[PDB]
C-alpha cells in the first residue's frame, strides 16, 4: 500500500499514511523495491529487525 | 604515504541502486544476503 502504491501525492500536499498492528518484515521488499536512497536518523539500520 | 599489511581486492558487479548498500552498518538485499563489510573495516570501497 505504501511503496507499490498506483498513485503517489504532489510533495504540497504529501500524503501521511498511520502503521500500526503490523510486523515490519521489510526483505519482502528485496524482490521488487529497489531505492537510491534509504537513510535512517535515530536507528541503526542492522537494528530495524 | 602508507604500506599496505594485508591487502585484499573484493571485486563484483551490483545494481547502480545497491552501490549503498557496500558500507560497514548498511543493511538490505546485498548487505544481508550477499556481501557484508565489518563494522571495524578498514579499506577503501570504489564503484564505478
Amino acid at each position: 500500500e505504501v511503496f507499490n502504491a498506483t498513485r503517489f501525492a504532489s510533495v504540497y500536499a504529501w500524503n501521511r499514511k498511520r502503521i500500526s498492528n503490523c510486523v515490519a518484515d521489510y526483505s519482502v521488499l528485496y524482490n521488487s523495491a529497489s531505492f537510491s536512497t534509504f537513510k535512517c536518523y535515530g536507528v541503526s539500520p542492522t537494528k530495524l529487525n | 604515504d602508507l604500506c599496505f599489511t594485508n591487502v585484499y581486492a573484493d571485486s563484483f558487479v551490483i545494481r547502480g541502486d545497491e552501490v549503498r548498500q557496500i558500507a560497514p552498518g548498511q543493511t538490505g538485499k546485498i548487505a544481508d544476503y550477499n556481501y557484508k563489510l565489518p563494522d571495524d573495516f578498514t579499506g577503501c570501497v570504489i564503484a564505478w
